[PDB]
DNA sequence: TTAT
DNA sequence: AATTTTTAAT
DNA sequence: ATTAAAAATTATAATTATTAAAAAAAAA
DNA sequence: TTTTTTTTTAATAATTT
């Protein structure tokens, strides 16, 4: 994604980065980004070695990975909704001609690997080869019908419509791993939402006001800002980086004078320097309604878990069964609202 | 500049084991008048209001309004060294990048300097009015301990009713249902086993019992708890600390 | 209408907890004589036969025979709300599947109504035919309950051999070998923590000693445990609960 | 061909309480004169060296100096199969590798026949110089229990600070800083209240916390603990076992 | 045909 | 996604 | 020299079942 | 306040397949 907003926001504005907990959310509802959740649950959970799968052929380690982690946001409180990736716009296609290479770099590295054969380097080379098919999500995207959790297919990019998702209201955030949502302009975006219960990896929170108030800037401005911090569709300048790139903006602000106001020699400018045209798909991009679909939130059923994922996937009978048992314990309760609602914030205080 | 000597040094231990198990860091407004802490729960339910007032310490001076960013898991560790009888005197000069926790002991002499490192906190403070709360029952507060002790192991969510000679404290869960009842037992002449029930009008709401289990280790402060209820208002759990002030727990309801 | 109010209320809470561990879930086979419970547990090696008569009860009814299916786990978490000195009515009702537990401390005025989801698991009873035994040890409970504690720290097994001076816990295992020769008392002071222990044949019967932890979990009810065996008859852990009947469990041997 | 009868088993109870964690296999070189153990910790950092004397026994019957193998996971084990008033009675034999022990009631009739299987090891005479100290520092042992176990939860390094007035132990850590700092109180009548410090040359040096918090698991052995140590010379942490020898625990500084 |  | 050493500029 | 940025190098985990401590609840 | 006991936790590979 963005060569390093993550580190840049931390090292800069610390008070738009709020580390929170996981039963810390409870009733509000998150827009999960479900294909980094995919690639998290089929290159993390293996058997050991490759894949996990059953004697059918196809893999199903994202789909309890995936599985479990829903039923422990759900037990926390956290409603989600999965949006997926459709046909990305063709200035991606640029990153994913570098993803194809690199893909097909570990091609040649897996000829090299399985020679030696050791299990410290099979295992980490064949993490890289992990691709996301049309059968990895018309599978998975069946299991979340079941639930009731609505599903959303975008037309154009899933990191693009979350953020016109948390724009509307219609959902509270947008839990994605890369930082392209506050790009698009989604207030909040959640980082490592995560299942397990440890502060190893606690649940940090952007949040877009509090950087834009702190930067000084707004949408279409921070938008040029990730141009010249290295985004997926154009490149970036070859000089200027993350420390180069914010007093730039806040000397020059459009990104028109950018290029005019610098010096060629020490700074070049590449060939493919689309700005204007990742400016229009960063602020307009052609994502679904978020007015046309509501998150309908249907009772989940056991029985048909039974025909769909313990007889074809042939998983435990005593996990699933108390899976849905112990979301059904978590889904009938009542919202417990939030203390904002009754209080308001008088005085702000700092140590 | 900022000393906080206390003599009954086990009251200040008692509020510490009751905010570590909720607050992981707080910020304590240390004014001149007292001292405050005002620090919503990090999982933005619970509010923890602590008043300990100036005339209820024994040596106590103060300058500035200070702010000291205290992690409270850091401090109930910190505070578990000195025992239930030891003269408890903070300290805090100026530049305050640390606290000075003074454990005097009384007759032993064991004279246990802690120097705290402090963390940076920026602490939102919320406004809470002044406003007249429908039913607000006095239990003992080892009763209340005993009761949210109770009805957790059923399910994670009371159901406080007030009737009008009584409170029930309904729950439900996969166990089964559970409901607790106290009338009231004003014409007791102790007040330590009385309850009292100033009602003007019934309510009845519905309360996480994970944070009431923490709510309730505060009772080993005072020996007889302040429920305040109204109708789509907060929980006020006030366990009022004799002739030192309040500890009151805010508690947001579940709303249908 | 089942209703059964006890006015002590550490007689049922202290049955419970030691059920809890050893008995997943079983039938109360109430009737009009009184509660009685014959079980078996979850491992299917020991058996569980508690009674209680109507007449430690304060006021006891039954109008039909009421088997009800009670999650024992369940049960005792909420006899765990239940105070030491509560006063227990047991409102069972025959038209729903639901065992009502209504706790008050007689000092107090904490009215504790508790009802419980019932799963009738429809468990056909284990009788046995009891007989006489050979030797009947009657032994302190509270003595005996660290007695099992103290040889499952070097083994598994017991043998329990009745002898003409007393009983010897001997039991072996790959940390030591460990033997309590407990030789018998019989002091005419004291019977509420004295040995009394019959005589008639010598026994040498080896056991299993996971299960006789469980079987000191009932000790806080008794002062006083029966442990009456015979030769090839498994053992009777007989706690002879105050003014009631009794909880007494059984293992067969090795 | 030994027996070691001891009057009160608690003495013998909480010295393994003490050595159960901080030693996992030594050798108890048993002489004619007491019984003797100068073992070392399992890391290798702390050496322990435990001496009871033969005229704190009621019966010593040793007739060879005894070096068997005692695993003292094995031995708290049994141990913790006792009572804190019995009467511990050690027994050994010349052929057989085994470490009897006889529990005895002093006032019930439970004799607890437990035996140990023994096996070899590595014979280590460790043979630690008696030598003088700088500063010796008696305190209460229960404040010991406290002061170390409350600077083990801001780090693990404390420093031991010597003055006539007083004796500091400070403590630094990522939480936070400590200071405890006792003083040398001579107007106490009782002795289990009063620090006395005889000090000739202050020293002040870092030990770790890891082996004190397992050095003040021998604290409900004896009221007094005396700390005596030098510039570089390990700490003397050393009880007293009642009057039956000593219990010096050695530290190396970091 | 599509994640950082 | 973060590190991390190496190469480069103020 | 510090700062900074682009070559390259490594990462995406979660449930039950134990497990070995570690403070809490009942009663010391 | 402090012993011993049971209840949570942070443990760590161990599958989950």
């Amino acid at each position: 994604g963005i060569q390093g907003l993550a580190k840049l926001i931390a090292d800069v504005a610390p008070s738009a980065i709020r580390e929170n907990d996981i039963k810390s959310y409870f009733g509000r509802k998150v827009a999960i980004d479900a294909s980094m959740s995919i690639y998290q649950f089929l290159i993390a959970v293996r058997q050991g070695g490759d894949v996990l799968q059953n004697e059918e052929g196809e893999t199903t380690s994202h789909l309890m990975g995936m599985f479990y982690r829903t039923i422990r946001m759900m037990e926390n409180g956290i409603k989600p909704v999965y949006v997926f990736d459709g046909k990305p716009p063709q200035l991606k296609s640029g990153e994913l001609a570098k993803r194809s290479e690199r893909r097909a770099e570990a091609e040649k590295q897996l000829q090299q690997a399985q020679a030696a054969g050791a299990e410290q380097e099979v295992e980490k080379f064949t993490k890289r080869l992990v691709k996301v098919t049309k059968q990895h999500n018309d599978e998975c995207k069946h299991l979340l019908s079941l639930m009731g959790i609505p599903y959303l297919d975008a037309p154009s990019e899933a990191e693009a419509s979350c953020a016109a998702l948390v724009k509307a209201g219609k959902v509270y955030a947008a839990a994605t791993e890369d930082m392209d949502c506050l790009t698009f302009g989604s207030p909040v975006l959640m980082r490592h939402l995560t299942a397990s219960e440890a502060k190893k990896l606690p649940i940090q929170e952007f949040h877009l006001s509090r950087i834009l108030q702190e930067l000084g800037l707004n949408q279409e401005q921070f938008v040029d800002l990730c141009i010249l911090l290295g985004s997926d569709y154009c490149e970036s300048i070859r000089g200027i980086g993350p420390k180069r790139a914010v007093d730039l903006i806040q000397k020059h602000k459009s990104i028109e004078e950018i290029v005019r106001r610098l010096d060629p020699n020490k700074y070049p400018v590449p060939e493919n320097w689309l700005h204007k045209e990742a400016h229009q798909l960063f602020l307009e991009p052609e994502v679904l309604d978020p007015e046309s679909v509501e998150l309908k939130w249907s009772e989940p059923n056991e029985e048909e878990l039974i025909k769909f994922m313990c007889g074809e996937k042939q998983f435990s009978e005593e996990r699933i069964r108390s899976g849905v048992k112990r979301l059904s314990k978590s889904r009938q309760g009542s919202t417990q609202g939030r203390l904002d609602d009754f209080f308001k914030v008088t005085g702000s205080l700092s140590s | 500049m900022f000393e906080a000597r206390l003599v009954q040094g086990s009251i200040l231990k008692k509020v510490l084991e009751a905010l570590k198990d909720l607050i992981n860091e707080a910020c304590w407004d240390i004014s001149s008048s007292g001292v405050n802490l005002q620090s919503m729960d990090s999982s933005h339910v619970s509010l923890v209001q602590l008043t300990l007032r100036s005339e209820g310490f024994d040596t106590y001076r103060c300058d500035r309004n200070l702010a000291m960013g205290v992690n409270l898991t850091s401090m109930s560790k910190i505070l578990k060294c000195a025992g239930n009888e030891d003269i408890i005197t903070l300290r805090a000069e100026d530049n305050a990048d640390t606290l000075a926790l003074v454990f005097e002991a009384p007759n032993q002499e064991k004279v246990s300097d802690y120097e705290m490192k402090l963390m940076d906190l920026d602490v939102e403070q919320l406004g809470i009015p002044e406003q007249e709360y429908s039913c607000v029952v006095k239990m003992p507060s080892g009763e209340f301990a005993r009761i949210c002790r109770d009805l957790s192991h059923i399910g994670d969510a009371v159901v406080i009713s007030c009737a009008k000679d009584g409170v029930k404290f309904s729950a439900s869960g996969e166990l089964g249902n559970g409901n607790i009842k106290l009338s009231q037992t004003s014409n007791v002449d102790k007040e330590e086993e009385a309850v009292t029930i100033e009602m003007n009008e019934p309510v009845q709401l519905t309360f996480a019992l994970r944070y009431l289990n923490f709510f309730t280790k505060a009772t080993p402060l005072s020996s007889t708890v302040t429920l305040s209820m109204s109708a789509d208002v907060p929980l006020v759990v006030e366990y009022k600390i004799a002739d030192m002030g309040h500890l009151k727990y805010y508690l947001a309801p579940k709303i249908e």
